[PDB]
This record gives structure tokens, sequence and C-alpha cells, in this order.
């Protein structure tokens, strides 16, 4: 693998320690989450990282059962198709082997975007097959 | 005198256990609660 | 004019007679030794109290009542308030539990 | 014993038990199966299967030729829990619990 320089430089920093929109417990997928904010704080384009998260969630519904135990993101094809920040954190979840917490850091990192561009996000919890009527 | 000797040396061979046990059991519990955070390393590196 | 509670987060894991607790991304957080409510039911809550605040954000539960109920996945909402039971004149000659419950 | 394929890598040898990172792809081993050490290109030692790990991981309780034992080696699968040899042909003999005489 050959990472970006940037990508390189921010990962030495004490990024952890940055000013951030919310103040959020340290834990292992909020680290993965800052750093992805960092990264793209520095381009200022956080789309990116959503689509990304979306092709990876689309993309392992096809893969194997129990993928992240042997995962090698550098040869599936699926993730080659990704920013290079994102692509940078697969690959260093891959080698903490905490690659089953994707569905999670992304959510954080939502949370950090809306908080920066200052969206309110309200939860409607419906039955199943029930979501047709939510003008109440 | 021979059956208050034996209930002493089985005394003290369940008492050593006993602690030993309890010390090495509040040990797993220190090592199983605390883990290894995220590794911070140039991965890509190797 | 709406009876608005305090959703902290969702229920982890489950052992027997306790619980842990995720908490959701930005949210208020509960407070130590408190007491708080897992929604089994849109309509029915099992009652737990707080334990451990881990660095991890998890907290530590001590369910009280309605254990089977109670799945991981569940919401949770904290009153934010400590233990309180009825006392007075009006609870003798009856037996109750220690959360008030005759 | 009839082997099938690798199944992974001896990593971490504590006297007689041991431990198994898996092989590329993670074929996967049976529980409480027997398995085969790669001590030398000829030799293959006996192990126990005791513990599959969420991680991939095996854990082994190795039979004999422990010594021999080193970590990177392979292991190879039965796929079959332990049989031993049994019938007429076994008694004045003296043996060991894996059957060898």
């Amino acid at each position: 693998y050959t990472p970006p320089e940037g990508l390189k430089k921010l990962y030495a920093s004490d990024f952890e320690n940055s000013k951030y929109p919310l103040n959020i417990v340290p834990s292992d997928s909020v680290l993965f989450a800052k750093f992805l904010y960092k990264a793209a704080e520095e381009k200022g384009n956080f789309d990116n990282i959503l689509s990304d998260f979306q092709k990876i969630a689309a993309a392992a519904s096809k893969l194997p059962i129990f993928w992240e135990r042997t995962a090698v993101v550098e040869k599936i094809p699926e993730f080659k198709q990704l920013s290079e920040p994102t692509f940078f954190t697969l690959v260093w979840m891959q080698n903490n082997g905490m690659l089953e917490l994707i569905q999670e850091v992304a959510e954080v990192y939502e949370t950090f975007v809306n908080a920066k561009q200052k969206k309110a996000v309200a939860k409607i919890f419906v039955a199943p097959g029930g979501e047709k009527n939510v003008e109440e | 005198q021979q059956r208050t000797s034996s209930l002493y040396n089985k005394t003290r061979q369940f008492g050593i256990t006993a602690a030993l046990i309890e010390i090495l059991s509040a040990m797993s519990s220190l090592e199983g609660n605390a883990m290894k955070g995220v590794r911070r390393n140039k991965f890509w590196e190797g | 004019f709406f009876k608005t509670t305090e959703m902290i987060g969702y229920v982890h894991s489950i052992d027997g007679t306790i619980a842990t607790l995720i908490p959701a991304p930005g949210n208020p957080g509960v407070a130590y030794n408190t007491i708080i409510q897992i929604q089994v039911s849109p309509t029915t809550f099992a009652a737990g109290l707080v334990f451990n605040l881990e660095k991890d954000g998890r907290i530590g539960i001590i369910l009280m009542d309605n254990i089977t109920e109670v799945q991981s996945g569940q919401k949770v909402m904290a009153t934010g308030q400590l233990l309180h039971i009825p006392v007075g004149a009006g609870v003798l000659g009856k037996v109750v539990n220690p959360l008030g419950h005759e």
C-alpha cells in the first residue's frame, strides 16, 4: 500500500486532541471517525465519505458471511473505487482487525458532518410497512 | 494428636490455595477489563 | 406539551440480571446511580439502575423488573433522578417491593 | 491419519498446548477433531482441537512430538474425530492412546 502524503502526515499527528463539532467520548470507532472528519475537513468535502460508506454497505451485502475476518481490502475490487481517506481507514482497520466497526464509524462521521453543517436529524420509528404515512 | 494434626496440615494447604486463587481471580479481572487501544503505527510500512 | 423522555442509548448486552448500554452519538448522557427505563414495548418499561460509567461510554445497568422482556437493541430513556419510593402511613399493613410496587 | 488441506500455521506454544493462526481464506476446522502439524516434511505430530476463536485462531492440545513442534509450521486437518484400531489384532500388544504400537 502507498498512502498519500497528506494522510501520512495527519496519521502521525495528535489529531485525536483537536477540536471537533461535538465532544464525543473516546472510543474505538470514534478515533477512526475523527480521522476521516479531519482529513475531509482539509479538502472541505464531506459527502465523498458518505458515498464511500454507501458503496461499502452495498458491496458488503454480496460478500460472503464473516468477510471482515478474512478481509483484504486491497484485493477486494469493490473498495478500489473508494476515496483515499476511506481506503486508508479501511486498511487501518484491517490492520487492527476491527473491520466490523464499519457500520458504527459511519454513524459517528455522519453525526460530526451534521453538527458541522448544522443539521438536526429526527428519527421516526415506525412499524414495518407503516412508513407510508409520516405526516403527523 | 494424630487427628488434629491432619486437620491442621489439611487446613494450611486449603488456606494457601484459597488465597492464591483469590489473588489470581482479581488479576484476571483487571486484565480482562483492560484492553489494547487502536494501534497507531505505519501499518503500510511493511 | 409532549411527555418527552430523555433517550440516552441502546441496550448492547444482557448477562442474566444485569445489562450494558451503548450511548447513541450526540445525546445528553445519563448520571451515575440514577434510574433508567428500558422500553420493552411502546408502552412497557423495565427499571434499571446505573452502576458503572466506563471510558468507552458504555453504561452498566442493574435490572430490577421485567428482565425477561429485555432484549439487545432496545431503547433506553433516562429519568435523570435518583430512586424515590412512596412513604407514609398509607403503606402500613401492606407488602411491597423495594421499588414501592405493592 | 489422512490429511485433507492446510488450515493454518502454528503461532504460540505454551508447554503441551498451542494456538494456530488461520490460513488464507480461513478454511475452518471441525471442533474436537484431530489435526496434523507438519513438524517435518514426512513427520506429522498429532493435536486435538479444543477451541475455535472468533478471530479464527484454533486452540490445540498437542499429543506427541511436542518438542518438535515449532511456530510457523503448517497444520493439516483430517476432518474426523480420533479413531483407533480395535479388534483381535491388537490383543497381546502394547499401544499408546493414539493407537500407535
